[PDB]
């Protein structure tokens, strides 16, 4: 059924599974039009479809012009992560697909299970994790790939970078989502504190930095820091 | 006008025919029920006084032969039987007639309540739902499963209810699964209508039989059934105006039927609401929600 802490090691385990994040597929900016009325202009969004055991993610780009002369696109976009994520399961080898399929939006099981209807032995399920994975796009090359795309393209990422050469993917897991959530809840400083030792730099071929296991601890205590002293700024403690 | 003889009543017991019903006592001097209207299928269906778990009855149609009901002290149960021998059979009821030993089937002249609530019913469409051939009249109890429920355990024993499931490969065409999902015409009108029920009579007949079967057994299964050929109809954009007007009418006559206190147990409110307040047709069922609205404002 659900996914949560009671069994959180799950996650771990070598039955195949994947996260999908739907909350940047349909992103707008909303603003005045000439006669003072409101309008929404889209912006190109992504489906985050992750691999929490070995770090794959499968970042769909969704371009602007799949909305075009659509309505209702709150509801498409649900329709049309599933789409896409039933097309990538049926794209991958057997001995790939996916056992279980996490939704982090409980809006999104409807649509999937549907789309999956062919595919009765994948189970479809919520989470009651509070994930972070809408700041994905707060990781700078994912965002460019994103904002650059002129048409549909997947593009192919490990948000791990080599991290599992060194730790488990227990560890990896609970990086990721401290790092991510960080970006969400103060992205400036979280970025300040990703890159402000400017002799620390990111490999071509990855998303983070080149940290040493002790730089890391360094790194996740200020952030665990960041995310404690927002904490205290919003609710006055 | 047709007549249901009984050989005896051994056993305390509510007897329903339709939408009476009487209470007759341990050995009581009652020899059965005379004055059945000729031309629609009725139910005779029976409660326990010492146990009321022993809800079941029997679907028939006095046209299709001469029906009795005799008690079986071995199953416990009072059995509806076939008599071959007609004119062993009526003069059987004529002495029991003479003798004033049964309750008159009591029609109100002015009162269509009855052919309101089964305008579609056909005998020979409850005898596929419900199978056991070599009776022309049909048994249902209360703890009968349905064929979907026994997917989710005798089989013999079944409600063959068509099945209806909205998150099925039946019900979702590859290709159109938003369309069809947020839209189920193409299910009602092509698979439903067009391919299972061949009419909308058929399909009417069917939700009908599931009303009266979950009103009158208690049966749970029937109740589900009800709920899903409604919402099924009330969940398209795309529904014959004549279906609608006559599903109004289907509709609100078993409204106006249904026992005030029994509404907790009969009455999804999920299913309601949406199909009244939420639905396609959510102004389509002026009747039906003018009655419940009235009737049972609680649930909505
Ligand atoms: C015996 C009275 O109950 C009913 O008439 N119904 C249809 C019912 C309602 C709910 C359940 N679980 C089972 C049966």
């Amino acid at each position: 059924g659900a996914m949560n802490s009671s069994n959180y090691a799950e996650l771990f385990n070598n039955d195949i599974k994947l996260f999908v994040d739907d909350t940047n597929v349909y992103r707008v900016t909303v603003h005045k039009t000439f006669e003072g009325n409101v309008a929404t202009k889209a912006i190109n969004g992504c489906i985050f479809t992750l691999n929490p055991k070995t770090g794959h993610l499968f970042l769909k780009i969704i371009h602007t012009s799949v909305w075009a002369g659509q309505k209702r696109l709150s509801q498409l976009a649900k329709w049309k992560t599933a789409e896409e994520v039933s097309a990538l399961v049926r794209s991958l080898p057997k001995e790939e697909q996916p056992k279980q399929i996490i939704v982090t939006r409980k809006a999104m099981l409807d649509p999937l299970e549907v789309h999956m209807l062919d595919f009765p032995n994948i189970a479809i399920r919520p989470t009651e994790l509070r994930l972070p994975f809408s700041a994905a796009m707060s990781i700078d090359k994912l965002s460019d790939v994103v904002m650059k795309a002129t048409e549909p393209q997947m593009v192919l990422f490990n948000i791990y970078d080599d991290w599992l050469d060194r730790i488990s993917s227990y560890t990896a897991f609970s990086r990721l989502t401290l790092l991510l959530r960080a970006l969400k809840t103060n992205e400036e400083s979280a970025k300040m504190i990703l890159l402000s030792d400017p002799t620390i730099t990111i490999k071509s071929y990855h998303l983070w930095p080149s940290f040493t296991d002790e730089q890391w601890i360094t790194i996740e205590s200020q952030m665990r820091d960041l995310i404690l002293t927002e904490y205290g700024r919003k609710y006055n403690v | 006008m047709n007549t249901v003889p009984f050989t005896s009543a051994p056993i305390e017991v509510t007897i329903g025919i339709d939408q009476y019903s009487f209470n007759v006592k341990e050995n009581q001097p009652f020899h059965g029920i005379k004055d059945i209207p000729i031309g629609h299928v009725h139910v005779i269906h029976f409660q326990h006084a010492d146990n009321s778990s022993m809800r079941y009855g029997y679907w028939f149609d006095c046209r299709m032969g001469n029906f009795y009901i005799q008690y079986d002290p071995k199953d416990g149960l009072y059995k509806m039987m076939e008599e071959r021998d007609g004119a062993k059979f009526e003069n059987i009821v004529h002495n029991f007639k003479e003798r004033q030993m049964m309750v008159s089937y009591p029609k109100i002249d002015e009162d269509d309540t009855w052919y309101n609530l089964t305008e579609f019913v056909q005998m020979d469409k409850i005898r596929k739902i419900v199978r056991k051939d070599e009776n022309q009249f049909s048994y249902v109890d209360s703890s009968m499963t349905t064929v979907q429920e026994n997917e989710l355990s005798d089989p013999a024993h079944s409600l063959n209810y068509t099945v209806i499931n909205f998150k099925s490969r039946e019900a979702i065409r590859p290709g159109h699964e938003m369309e069809d999902f947020l839209d189920k015409s193409y299910y009602l009108n092509t698979v439903m209508l067009q391919g299972i029920f061949k009419n909308s009579s058929n399909y009417f007949g069917e939700l009908q039989f599931a009303f009266l079967n979950a009103m009158f057994f208690g049966n749970y299964g029937s109740s589900l059934q009800w709920h899903a050929m409604i919402e099924l109809i009330c969940s398209s954009a795309t529904v014959p105006k004549h279906m609608l007007d006559k599903l109004d009418e289907i509709l609100y006559y078993q409204i106006k039927t249904l026992p005030e206190q029994y509404s907790d147990i009969l009455l999804n409110e999920r299913v309601w609401n949406i199909c009244l307040y939420s639905s396609f047709q959510k102004n389509s069922l002026h009747n039906t929600e003018k009655i419940m609205e009235n009737k049972y404002p609680e649930l909505l």
